[PDB]
This record gives structure tokens, C-alpha cells and sequence, in this order.
């Protein structure tokens, strides 16, 4: 079996998916419906610096390899150019098995060529990568909207009731985003409502860069310092078993789908065919996942209270008002640190509050389906910023232990990252448990 | 407005039509208690604090809705049978003085002309219905009465039924609106359409779409016997929802 | 004996055939008549996804066979010629003994010819079979309607009564329904009402395509997500013991039409002659080899209650209020994963609704005979959606309690085919059973 | 409409000429009732919220329904024995006021002109037939009335019975219209043709096809007397068919 590393495979259950009763302090309905999911693989730990750190090496490495490959800036020409052993005239998109560029010693067009993405300081000559260069480009499917019955290629297809006839001009409108860039350099992410004409009206290209933004330390925290934080919260060599941080939900699809073409690449296996890829958890499955799938289980773990019985406290939230070190930590803490659900999920609810699939609504639990249910809003450009809202849920270092507890839901924009939202890939797992229970 | 934004809507909608549970149960709600005194707002714009009736008013009143009319006991939703302008204000004679831009509007609102005060209660028409592929209870609004509670001289509601609201019509006017919800929070973090959608307009069965077409009020009179019908319905739906269980005896206790 | 296997002989009996008392909270009549059915052999396990895969795999044969067969897409003109052999000058539809197609190496006309019928997606490039093009063309004959009184070819044969003169001249109506295909390849079905002159106004020829509706794991799903389950549910080969979804009933009829032909091609046997092949279940058929032919037996188990004494659930279908997997298994689970009932036939309330012969009337039981009732309607084109409604019975995943009682009639239509729609083949017994109970 | 449709509406006709046993009763059922009270609709047509009286004033207004009258006390149903909608109107005094359509239609239909909102009770005639080949007690209908339940001063059902509709020819125009049935579901999924054929219009006999053509009236005045003679009635046909039973003695006890 494949079963992923670092991965727990956590079985179909159900969940009251809520919380009952309401805080008449916090004015809320607390509402509640129950909702049943299917088994997945959900890392323990969430995505720390070092995964994210492999992914920008793995996108550096490609983008100097594109730069290098240029005939203005090396011209090596490795690619993979006509008669290819037997004959093959394959597309030469990038060469990877070429020998690993050197450093010190070059040519003057291939260091020119790796400096090109890099970027040093006036004030401080401090190298770095650059943020507006370290771009990632992939492409999704649109599966589900592609299966739908008025999305179907044919048009007598899209409707099976026989009583209308079905009108060869359909007036359909189709969506899709695909950034494409342009010969300035400015990566444009431009939206089509072109009518629907081909297959190709159900693929989705995104182009978007990926390195963190550190400057969260300092944007959301003001009148506090946090010199030691942005600056080298990434490119600390010890903080490597620490969550990633000021991941937008964008970066964060990016990175799984980096994540799921990595493992495609790696092991072999045409038996595989159609095997599913990463994705964010949604907000259902990253609730049941949380809770054990137990309508008493108010927080991920067996008790109740917040407290062991030696008193000692289970995740780095804030217990205390202006206490953010009273559990032991005060920044997101290492994973791996509290005693884990017997789930086998890491710091389920504590250090940094998690990205989830499904767009916040205020409406979410009582509009969507109850098995797998998630909501997908893949809003493009001109559109309000109030609908670009995914929703969040996990609670963070800053937040009380009322947001600690799982049946808690949180406005979270996707353009933004915040110094408190990690995130988790998670996939589908075609499991033939037997059941028998 | 936005293609992305049509497609969501048109796969959020909640497609009855074939379902065996279609149960249609009108409720009178009273903006009285606390749930749903969301309603009991200044009748000016004054920005974004306003009413259900104020943006109904104001909407109608520059002809960008489409609103249908009460029958007295039964409601038949036909295009013909349209609501006219004319007949909302002889209600009580609210004059005409037309305004000069004509296309935006044709009357002028006056301030607090409309009785966005002295509404007291909600009608509201809720299909609870069964679905054919997730089979789960749910509830879609199409239908609702700002119900004149007048004050005569004896305290009689004297109830003038002003028109009849079709929710499809009304709701992307209703959806980008935010109003605060519970005053214990006193934030602006849920729409009316959040409002609508989650079921929080706690109130009173007045009467179910019985064969009969009767109404609570052939019940004897006193307003206990509402309370008691009121409650039989509500425990009987409850009961229906109950008779789905197959989850007895987890206790695991000896 | 032919003893099909995966067979179960279903002896002759009686059943009440519906439930007394009424759920008042419903709202239903719960009309119920005594009916008495013979016997016959029903499959124990719902056709699965290997059984059907199996069907295509044969219908995706000789279409690539017969575009091979083509002159202008390879030519290999095996067919059956003039002389053969012993100088016969037989038809040449098909051949079926010649060597079976090779992949990789071939000529380019019959990889051509082999890829007419496969579809290769632009953005994917994933190649599968054509929904479109796997298409199934099969005749049955309309043996109940040929032997009515009225539908005789002898006019003075139409009444026996001999009071009232015969006229010659009798305008008598006929229908028959048999999709030809064009030169352009659009399949079109048409009904004719040509009034009665021979023997061929009662043979029906149907082409349909067969290939099941994936997109049904989409389309009545909203606001959830399937991408692990229409992607590959019918494609997996882990997923072979799992009941089939997605069926139309047209697709029903034409794989049980295929199973017949597939049962009088084996074995020969010029004993069988008019031996009785494969068909639908009827409604009664069913609801008999569901509880048992018992009255008191409400679900097709010795208890009255879904839980066994233990507590165990028996059936997959949706125990609580969202909660699907209570029993065990979320989606169709595989077939004979519970415990069957003594009469031989697994999962009978559970798993996916059983496709089912008789038309929904809503008269129904109190509309039919009682022996070996069914009601028949091979309602054609222009006919209205609501007459084009065959029943189903069984209870799904999806459904309730209430729903998995045997005796519950309910909707479907025949053109859609749902995420929850299985179906049976059946076969009527001619057993001569010497009774002596 | 289709040849499908015709074939199978003739193979669904029950053919009842030779069987031992024709017993015709006639059986009053009040609306009051919740299981019959699927007669309570609005008289206007408003899609397609309609009871059974509407319809048929609506069809026969159009002459495109040919239906027969009373003879008080007797049941003719013949060719030249048809109702004249002359009669029709001068029952009570219906204006005329022919109107342009003609062919359509010659009267028009005066909104609450029809009395759907006051009849109170039906009369219906069904067959109880034996079959020759499966042996199986069954129903067929063939004639009702709209029985006029005026409210005089004394309360007396004061009773004009309008005419006489054959089932067969109401048939075409009853099987597609598909009101709702019970009140605790509310679901457009069953026909009124499917109300009638499943035998739900639980009443009480008023008087069978006697050889003296006699009456229930003709016992005791008292009511209890027409409830007893009902419940006779009720359970004779009851023995008549118990008395096919030969699965006695079952419990299988010692
Ligand atoms: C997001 O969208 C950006 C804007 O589109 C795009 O940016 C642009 O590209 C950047 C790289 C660059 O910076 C700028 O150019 C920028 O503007 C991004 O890359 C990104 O694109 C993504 O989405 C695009 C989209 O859909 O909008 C995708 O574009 C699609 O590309 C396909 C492949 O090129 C197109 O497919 C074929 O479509 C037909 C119409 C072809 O036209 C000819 O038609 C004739 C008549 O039939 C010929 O007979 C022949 O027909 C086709 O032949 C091929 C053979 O393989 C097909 O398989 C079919 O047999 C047949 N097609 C039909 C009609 O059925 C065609 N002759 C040719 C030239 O081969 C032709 O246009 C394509 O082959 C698709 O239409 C198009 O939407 C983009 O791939 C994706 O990355
Ligand atoms: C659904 O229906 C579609 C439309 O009909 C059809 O599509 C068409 O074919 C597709 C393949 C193609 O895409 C397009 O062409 C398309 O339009 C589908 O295939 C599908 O058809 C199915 O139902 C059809 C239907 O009934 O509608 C079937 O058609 C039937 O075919 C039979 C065989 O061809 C016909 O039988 C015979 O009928 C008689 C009239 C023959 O005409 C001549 O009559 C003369 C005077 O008697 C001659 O003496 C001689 O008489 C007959 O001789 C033969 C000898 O074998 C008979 O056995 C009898 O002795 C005698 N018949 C009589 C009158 O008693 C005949 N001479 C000839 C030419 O032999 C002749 O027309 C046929 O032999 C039948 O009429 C016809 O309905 C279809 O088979 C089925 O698949
Ligand atoms: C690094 O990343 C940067 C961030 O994204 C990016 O920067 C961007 O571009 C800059 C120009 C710009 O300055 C930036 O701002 C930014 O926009 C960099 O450009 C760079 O990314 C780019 O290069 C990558 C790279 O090449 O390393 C690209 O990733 C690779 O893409 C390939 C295709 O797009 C993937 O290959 C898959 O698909 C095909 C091509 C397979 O490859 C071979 O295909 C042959 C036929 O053409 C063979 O038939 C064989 O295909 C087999 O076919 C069978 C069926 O017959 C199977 O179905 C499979 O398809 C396949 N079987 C297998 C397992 O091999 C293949 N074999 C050979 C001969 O190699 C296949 O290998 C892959 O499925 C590739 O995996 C992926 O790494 C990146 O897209 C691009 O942006
Ligand atoms: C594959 O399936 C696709 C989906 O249906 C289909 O695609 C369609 O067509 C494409 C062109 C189009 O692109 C698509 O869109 C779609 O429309 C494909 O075309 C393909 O199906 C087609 O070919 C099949 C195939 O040939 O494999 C056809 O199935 C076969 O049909 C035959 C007849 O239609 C069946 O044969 C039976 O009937 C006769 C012919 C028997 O065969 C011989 O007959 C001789 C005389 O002509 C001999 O006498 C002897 O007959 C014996 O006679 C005695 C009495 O004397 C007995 O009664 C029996 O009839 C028989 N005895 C026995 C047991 O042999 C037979 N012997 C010889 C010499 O072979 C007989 O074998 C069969 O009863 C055949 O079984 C069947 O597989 C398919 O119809 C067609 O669509
Ligand atoms: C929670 O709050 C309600 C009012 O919202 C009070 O009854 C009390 O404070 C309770 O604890
Ligand atoms: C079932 O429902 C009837 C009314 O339909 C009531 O008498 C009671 O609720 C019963 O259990
Ligand atoms: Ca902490
Ligand atoms: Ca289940």
C-alpha cells in the first residue's frame, strides 16, 4: 500500500458536526446538523517550515533551471530537443536530469542566470529570494463541475426530461481562471466567461507566488516588536519543526498541488491510473478528523477540561488573558509538542488555526450535502471581496479557549496571510475496510 | 452579479419538486421577543440600519421587484395577480406628489410615511420537505406578510394584510445587506438572507395548508387553545423528524 | 440442470404484498392486496461493477470488431463470406473467431479503427471508453402483446363473439419502437403506428447507449464532494464486488437482454428451445423474494427490528440523521458484506434501490393481476415525462428506516439513472416441483 | 393521447359483463371527513387548485364533456336522457351573457357562480363485481353527484341533485389533474383518479340497487337507524368476502 509518510489514516465516521448549546455571552445561535464523512489520509503535523522550505527549493530550482535554459541568459539548451534516444521528438519543457548547477564556480551567463531570481539588499547586501519572482504555476481539473448535467459537452445531454426540447443555441456561461504571463514580467490572472465550446472550458491554470509573507509578523501585531520573528522565522535552520506561517489560501492550493504532483512523479505505479491527489481538508472532514468523530468531544481531546490532571495544559492557545505562555509556549510551537489525540492528528486544536477548502458563508453547515459535503467558491477576480472569504477553523496561539474548541467557525480572507494560519494536505483514500464492527 | 457568483447561487438553491414531504406551514412571528426583533429598526435609510420593511418599501417603490398581493385566506401566486402601487397607498391614503426622475422612481418616499414602527409581527410560509437524494428535513422560505398591527382603541391587532413577498424575488436584495443579529454581540458579521436561511424566526403556527383551508381561529377562542395547536404542530413535525431514528438504547449501562 | 450460477431458485408463494397500518406522520393510505407469485431464479448479489464491466468489455469488442470490419478503417473483412465451409452462404454480421486484436503492435488502420470508438481527453490525457459511442443493439419481442385477442393477425379471429359481424376493413392501432442509425451516427429512436399487417409490428429493436452516468455521483449531490467517487468507482479495480450505479433503466433492460444472449450463445442446448431468459424483476416478484413471503415479515429479516441482538446493523443504509455510516459503510457497500436472509439473496433491503419492471402508477398493486402480476408500458418518444416513471424498490444508502421497509413503493424515472439505482437480473423457473407440503 | 397510452388504458379497463356477482350500492360521503375532504378547493381555477365541481362545471361549460341528469329516485342512463345546461342554470337563476368565444365555450364562468364552497357531501355508485378469471372482489365506478347541501333556516340539507357525471367520460380530465391528498403530507403525488380508484371515499350507504327500489329512509327516521343500516351493509359485504376464507385455524398453538 502506498500510505503516505507522515500521514494517518483516519476512518469514514459521523459527527453532530456543532455545538448545541449557545454562549448568551458571545450572542451567537450556535447552530448544528449532523454530518457524516468517509475515511482520508490527514498529515499528524501541520506543514512546517522545512516541507514549505522544500517546496520554494523545488520552484527555485526550476526557475533558475527556465533561466538558464534561456538562449539570452546561458543558452545550455539541455531540455530535451527531437530524436530523443529512439526517436522521440517530446516537448522540451525543462530538463531535470541535467547535472546540478555549481556554485563559486560558473560562467558569467549562468551566475548572472541564478542571480536573476535572487535578490540582495541595497542597505543591507543580504541575499535572499526574491518574493515577487518565486512563483508557482499548475493546473487543476475541475471534476465536479465538469460532471455536471447542464455543464455536459452535448446539448440534448444537459437535460433528461423529454417533455422540452432541448435548443441547439444554449445559452450557457462557463467560468475559468487561468493567470497567464506576460512578456513585462507582471503575472496577469485574468477570468473568461467565454460560452461553453470545448473540454478545455474546465481547466483551471494558476500562476501565483509562494513565498510566505513574513511581513505578517508585523502587519496584524502593532505597537509590539517582532524583529526575531519576521526576520528569520523561515531561514532559521532550528526552526524547522515549527508550522509554517502567512500562507494565503492560494499559496496554500499551490502547495498541495505541488505536494500531489511530487507524489505522482515519485513511485511508479501505473496501477495507480486515476489515484486521487492532495487538497485542502474541508471544513467537515477537518471538524470530524478534530473532534474523534464524538458529539462529546467538545475539544480534541478525551477530557473536557483544558487541563491534565497534573494541571499541565494541551496546546499552545492563550489560556489566560494576556498569559500567551502560561501553557509553555508563546509563538506557534513546535509540532509534535502536546500529547496527541489517539486519532493520531498533532496539535489538532491549538498553535496555528488551519486553512480549510470550503468558502465561509454563515450559512456553511445547513447549505451543504451531508456526505463529504464542502462548499467550492472559485471566485476570479472582479468580484466582491466579501465572497473571497475561505473559512478557517483550529484555533490559534492568540485566540482564547473559546476558539480553541473545534465547533468553531472564523472569517478568514484568502488573499491575506496571517502569522496564525497554518494549513494541512489532505487526501482521499480509497480504503475496502471491511467494516464487520 | 458575477458569472462565479451565478453558478454558486443556482447550485445553492434547494430543488423540491420531487420529494414525498412537502408539508407548507404558515407561522406568525413576534418581533416582541428577542430572536426576531431584528425588525424593529429606524424606517430611514440612515445608511445600512434598516428594516425588512423599509428595504421592501424602497425596492417596490423604484419598480425593481416584482411582489405579488394577499387573497384573504387562500394565495394564489399568478403573474396577473399583481400587486398595484395604487392599492398600497389608498390603503391609507399615502398621497402621490410624483418625483421628476420618473425612470429611478415614481414616488417620493416620505420619510416615515411607511409604518415600519408599528409592525409587530411576521407572517411567514415555510415548505418543510423531504429530500429524494440526501434525505434530510429541510426548509425553503417562498413567502411572507408585513402584518399592520394596528392600535385601535380596545389594543385589537386589527391586522390589514399589506402584500404578499415571493423570497426568490426579494433575496438578492437581501443577501449583501449585513444588519447586526443578536444585541448581546452587536456585530455585523450575518446577512438577513443568514437570517432567513439558519430558521431563527421563532414564533407561532397560526395554521397549516389543511384540506379544510381552516385557520386556528375555528379552535375555541381563547388564546390558550392558539398556544396549545401551536405546540401539537410543532411537536408533531418534531415527532416526524423522530420518526427517523434508528439510534435507541446507547446507553451501554448495566 | 442449467442452474445458473449466482443464481437463487425462489420457490412459488403468497405475500400480503404491502402494510396494514399507516404512519399517520407520513401520511399514506399503505393500500395493500394479497398477490401469489411462482417461482424463479433471482441473483443473490446485486450486478456489481465487474458484471457490467464485463458488458461493456463485450460491447466495446465487437464495435472496435466492426469498425475494424469496415473497408475503410482497416478492412480485414473477416466476417463470414459465401461458401463456408460445406458451401454456405450465410449472413456476414459478425466474426467472433478470429484472432483477438493486439495492442501496441498493429497496422495503423486498425489502431485507428481501435481508438475510432476510445476517447482521449484534451486536458488530461486520459483515454476511456465514449459514453456516447458504447452503444448496445438488441431486439426483444413483444410476446404478451403478440398474443392478445385484439392484436391477432386474422381479423375474424380478433372476436370470438359471434353476434356481431367481423368487418375486414378493422382500423386497429399498433405500436413498435426501434431505434435505427443513421449516416451521420446520431442514434435516433422513433415509434411507428403503422397499423397492423404482419408479424413485425410486434418486434422491438432498441439501440442504447450503456455506458453508466458517472456524473450521477454529481448531479444529485450539490454542495458535496465525489471527485474520489466518479472518477473511478466503475474504473477501480478494487471496486468489482460493489453493486453498479448510475443505470438507466433502458441501460437495465439492455444488459439484461445481453445476459440472455450471453446465456443462449453458452451451453448449447437444443433441449432448452423456447427456454425463458433474463429479465427485470417485477414489482411483486421483488417484494415476494424480499420478506420472505411472509405477512409479518416487514423488512427481509426473521426480526422486526435493524438491529441484531448484539446490535449490529444489517443492511447500509442511513441508520440515523446524518449518519450514513452507523451501520459501517458510507456509499454502496460491497454485496454480501451483511448477513443475508435465508431465502438466499444478499443485501435485499440495502445497499442501492432495485430497478423494477412495472411502471409507477400509483394504482399499482390495485391495478394488477395476482398471478405474477406486473404492469407494462414501453412508453415512446412523444409521450409525456410523468407516464415514463418505472418504480423502484429496496431502500438505498441513502435512504431512511422508513424508506428500507420492503413495502414502500417509490418514484424513478427510466431515461435518469441516480447514484443510488441498482438493479437485478431475473429469470422465470420452469420447475416441476411436486409440492407434497 | 398516444397509441402507448390508448393500449394501455384499454388493457387497464375493467372488463366486467360476466360475473357472479353485480351488487350496486350507493354510498353517501361527507367532506367533513378528513379522508374525502380533497373537495374543499377554491372554485376559481388558479392553476390548478381545484376541487372536483370545478372541473366539471369547467368541462361541461366547454361542451366538451357529455354527461347525464337525475330522475329522483331511478337511474337511466340513456342517449337522448342528457342534461341541458339550460336546466343547469335555471336552477338557480344564472345569467346567460353569452359570450364571443362561441366555440370554446358559450357561458362564461362567473367566478363563486358555482357552489363548490357549499357542497357538503357526494354520491357515489359503485359496483362490488366478482371476476370470472381471478377470482378477485373488486370496485368499479360509474356515476356521482355534487349533491347540493343547502343551508336553509332549519339547518335541513334541503338536497337538489345537479346531474349525474359517468365516470368513463370524466376520466380523460380527471387522470392528469394531481391535487394533493392528505394534509400531514401535502405531496402533489397521487391523481384523484388515483383518490377513486384506490377506494378512499369512506362514507356511510344510503341504499342499494333493492328489488323494491326502496330507500334508507323508508327505516326508522332516527339517524342511528341510517347508521346501523350502514354499518349492516358494511359488514355483509365484509362476510360476502369472508366467506372465501379457507385459512382458518393458523395459530399453529397447543
Ligand atoms: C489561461 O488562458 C490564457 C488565455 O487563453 C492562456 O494564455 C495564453 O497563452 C499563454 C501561454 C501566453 O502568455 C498567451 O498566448 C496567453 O494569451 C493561458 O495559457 C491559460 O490557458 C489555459 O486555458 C486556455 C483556455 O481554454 O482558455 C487553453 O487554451 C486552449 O488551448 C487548446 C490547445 O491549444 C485549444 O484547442 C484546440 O482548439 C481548436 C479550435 C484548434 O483550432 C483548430 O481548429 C480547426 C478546425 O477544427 C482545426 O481543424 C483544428 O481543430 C482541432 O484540432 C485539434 C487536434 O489536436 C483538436 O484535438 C480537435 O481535433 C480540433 N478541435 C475542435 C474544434 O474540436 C485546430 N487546429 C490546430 C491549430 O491545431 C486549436 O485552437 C487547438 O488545437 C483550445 O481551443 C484552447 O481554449 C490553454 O491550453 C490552457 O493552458
Ligand atoms: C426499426 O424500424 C426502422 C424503420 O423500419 C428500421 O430502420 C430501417 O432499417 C435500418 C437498418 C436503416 O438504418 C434504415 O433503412 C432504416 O429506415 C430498423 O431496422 C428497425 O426495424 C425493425 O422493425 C422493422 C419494422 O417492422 O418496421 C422491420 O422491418 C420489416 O422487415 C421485414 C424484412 O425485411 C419486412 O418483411 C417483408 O415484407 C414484405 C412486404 C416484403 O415485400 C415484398 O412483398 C412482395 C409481395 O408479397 C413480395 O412477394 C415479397 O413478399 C414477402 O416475401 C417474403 C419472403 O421471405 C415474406 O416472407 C413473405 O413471403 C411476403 N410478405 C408478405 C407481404 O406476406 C416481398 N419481397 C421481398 C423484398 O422480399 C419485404 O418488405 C420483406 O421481405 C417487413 O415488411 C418490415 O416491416 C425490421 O426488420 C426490424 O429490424
Ligand atoms: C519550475 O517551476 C516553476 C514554477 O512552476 C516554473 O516557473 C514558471 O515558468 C517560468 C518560465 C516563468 O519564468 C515563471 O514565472 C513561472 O511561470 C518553471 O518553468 C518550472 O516549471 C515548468 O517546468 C516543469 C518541468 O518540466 O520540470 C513542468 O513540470 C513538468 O510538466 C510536465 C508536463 O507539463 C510533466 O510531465 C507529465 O506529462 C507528460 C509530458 C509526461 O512526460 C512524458 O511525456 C511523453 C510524451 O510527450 C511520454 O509519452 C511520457 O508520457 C507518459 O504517457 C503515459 C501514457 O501514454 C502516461 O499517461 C504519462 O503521461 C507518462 N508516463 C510516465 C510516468 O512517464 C513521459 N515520459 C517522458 C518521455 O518523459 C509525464 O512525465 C508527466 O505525466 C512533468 O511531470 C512535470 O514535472 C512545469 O509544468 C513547468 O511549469
Ligand atoms: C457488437 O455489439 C454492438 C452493440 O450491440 C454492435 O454495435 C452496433 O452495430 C454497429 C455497426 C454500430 O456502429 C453501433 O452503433 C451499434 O449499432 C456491433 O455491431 C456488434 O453487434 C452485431 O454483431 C453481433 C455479432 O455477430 O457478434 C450480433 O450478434 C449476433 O447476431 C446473430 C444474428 O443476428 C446471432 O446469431 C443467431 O441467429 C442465427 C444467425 C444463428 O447463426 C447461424 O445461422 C445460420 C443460418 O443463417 C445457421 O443455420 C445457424 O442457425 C441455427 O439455426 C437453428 C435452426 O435451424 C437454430 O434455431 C439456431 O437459429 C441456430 N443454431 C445454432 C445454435 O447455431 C447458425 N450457425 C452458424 C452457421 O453460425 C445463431 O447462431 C444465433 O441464434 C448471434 O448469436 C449474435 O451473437 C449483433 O446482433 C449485431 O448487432
Ligand atoms: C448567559 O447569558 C444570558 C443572556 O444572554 C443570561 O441568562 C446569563 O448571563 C447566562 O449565563
Ligand atoms: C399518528 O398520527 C396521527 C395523526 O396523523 C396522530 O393520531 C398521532 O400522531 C399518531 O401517532
Ligand atoms: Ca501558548
Ligand atoms: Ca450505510
Amino acid at each position: 500500500e502506498p500510505s503516505p509518510f507522515g500521514m494517518i489514516q483516519v476512518p469514514r465516521g459521523s459527527i453532530v458536526l456543532g455545538n448545541k448549546e449557545a454562549d448568551s455571552l458571545w450572542g451567537i445561535p450556535a447552530e448544528s446538523r449532523p454530518i457524516s464523512v468517509d475515511a482520508f489520509w490527514m498529515d499528524r503535523t501541520e506543514i512546517t517550515n522545512a516541507q514549505y522550505r522544500q517546496f520554494v527549493y523545488y520552484v527555485r530550482d526550476s526557475i533558475i533551471r527556465e533561466r538558464l535554459a534561456d538562449p539570452a541568459y546561458g543558452g545550455n539548451e539541455e531540455y530535451k530537443i527531437t530524436e530523443n534516444k529512439f526517436g522521440e521528438p517530446v516537448t522540451p519543457h525543462l530538463d531535470w536530469s541535467k547535472p546540478i548547477p555549481s556554485e563559486k564556480r560558473a560562467t558569467e551567463e549562468e551566475i548572472a542566470a541564478i542571480n536573476s531570481v535572487y535578490y540582495t539588499n541595497p542597505v543591507t547586501h543580504d541575499r535572499k529570494l526574491n518574493p515577487d519572482q518565486m512563483v508557482y504555476r499548475y493546473e487543476v481539473y475541475d471534476y465536479r463541475s465538469a460532471a455536471l448535467r447542464e455543464h455536459q459537452l452535448k446539448a440534448a445531454k444537459r437535460n433528461l426530461n423529454t417533455d422540452i426540447k432541448v435548443d441547439p443555441n444554449a445559452v450557457v456561461m462557463i467560468s475559468k481562471d487561468t493567470a497567464f504571463v506576460d512578456e513585462s514580467g507582471n503575472i496577469i490572472s485574468e477570468t473568461i466567461t467565454r460560452p461553453l465550446s470545448s473540454e478545455y472550458d474546465f481547466l483551471n491554470t494558476y500562476i501565483v507566488p509562494i513565498y510566505p509573507d513574513e511581513t505578517c509578523w508585523v502587519n496584524d501585531f502593532p505597537n509590539a516588536r517582532t524583529e526575531i520573528y519576521t526576520r528569520m522565522y523561515f531561514n532559521h535552520p532550528g526552526y524547522d519543526d515549527y508550522p509554517v506561517v502567512g500562507i494565503s489560501w492560494e499559496q496554500a492550493q499551490a502547495f498541495c498541488a505541488w505536494r500531489s504532483e511530487f507524489f505522482r512523479k515519485g513511485i511508479r505505479l501505473p496501477e495507480g491510473q486515476i489515484m486521487d491527489d492532495f487538497r485542502l481538508p474541508t471544513e467537515a472532514e477537518w471538524e470530524y478528523a478534530a473532534r474523534m468523530g464524538d458529539s462529546n468531544n467538545k475539544y480534541p481531546w478525551s477530557t473536557e477540561d483544558l487541563r491534565t490532571g497534573r494541571g499541565c495544559f494541551l496546546g499552545n492557545f492563550k489560556p489566560g488573558e494576556g498569559d500567551y505562555t502560561a501553557d509553555g509556549h508563546l509563538i506557534p510551537s513546535r509540532v509534535s509538542s502536546f500529547s496527541p489525540n489517539d486519532f493520531g492528528l498533532y496539535d489538532m486544536a491549538g498553535n496555528v488555526a488551519e486553512w480549510t477548502s470550503t468558502a465561509f458563508s454563515e450559512s456553511g453547515l445547513k447549505q451543504m450535502s451531508d456526505i463529504n459535503p464542502e462548499l467550492e467558491y472559485k471566485a476570479a477576480l472582479t468580484d466582491p471581496y466579501i465572497l473571497k472569504q475561505k473559512v478557517v477553523r483550529g484555533g490559534s496561539w492568540k485566540d482564547v479557549a473559546r476558539f480553541i474548541r473545534s465547533a468553531t467557525r472564523s472569517h478568514e480572507y484568502q488573499n491575506v496571510g496571517r502569522s496564525y494560519i497554518g494549513f494541512r494536505c489532505v487526501r482521499t483514500s480509497i480504503a475496502f475496510s471491511s467494516g464487520k464492527a | 452579479l458575477s458569472n462565479r457568483a451565478q453558478e454558486f447561487n443556482r447550485r445553492l438553491t434547494q430543488k423540491t419538486d420531487n420529494a414525498p414531504w412537502r408539508r407548507v406551514v404558515y407561522r406568525r412571528v413576534d418581533l416582541m421577543e428577542e430572536s426576531n426583533a431584528v425588525l424593529y429598526y429606524p424606517p430611514r435609510p440612515i445608511g445600512d440600519r434598516k428594516n425588512l420593511f423599509s428595504t421592501i418599501f424602497g425596492l417596490i417603490n423604484s419598480n425593481s421587484l416584482d411582489v405579488y398581493e394577499y387573497l384573504d385566506g387562500f394565495e394564489a401566486f399568478t403573474d396577473q395577480y399583481k400587486i398595484k402601487f395604487q392599492e398600497f397607498l389608498d390603503r391609507f391614503g399615502i398621497y402621490y406628489q410624483p418625483s421628476t426622475n420618473k425612470n429611478a422612481e415614481l414616488f417620493k418616499v416620505a420619510d416615515s410615511d411607511i409604518p415600519s414602527a408599528e409592525v409587530k409581527a411576521y407572517y411567514v410560509k415555510e415548505e418543510w420537505y423531504f429530500t429524494p437524494t440526501n434525505s434530510d428535513v429541510d426548509i425553503k422560505i417562498q413567502a411572507i406578510c408585513p402584518i399592520m398591527t394596528g392600535q385601535d382603541e380596545f389594543g385589537e391587532v386589527r391586522n390589514q394584510p399589506l402584500f404578499w413577498i415571493p423570497y426568490e424575488n426579494i433575496r438578492p436584495y437581501i443577501a449583501r445587506e449585513r444588519v447586526m443579529l443578536s444585541s448581546l454581540n452587536n456585530t455585523r458579521n450575518s446577512t438577513i438572507d443568514d437570517f432567513f436561511r439558519l430558521n431563527l424566526y421563532k414564533g407561532d403556527i397560526v395554521k397549516t395548508e389543511n384540506l379544510h383551508n381552516r385557520a386556528l381561529a375555528e379552535y375555541c377562542p381563547t388564546p390558550d387553545s392558539m398556544k396549545m395547536e401551536s405546540k401539537r404542530i410543532d411537536k408533531e413535525l418534531q415527532g416526524f423528524r423522530d420518526g427517523l431514528f434508528v439510534t435507541q438504547d446507547t446507553t451501554w449501562m448495566k
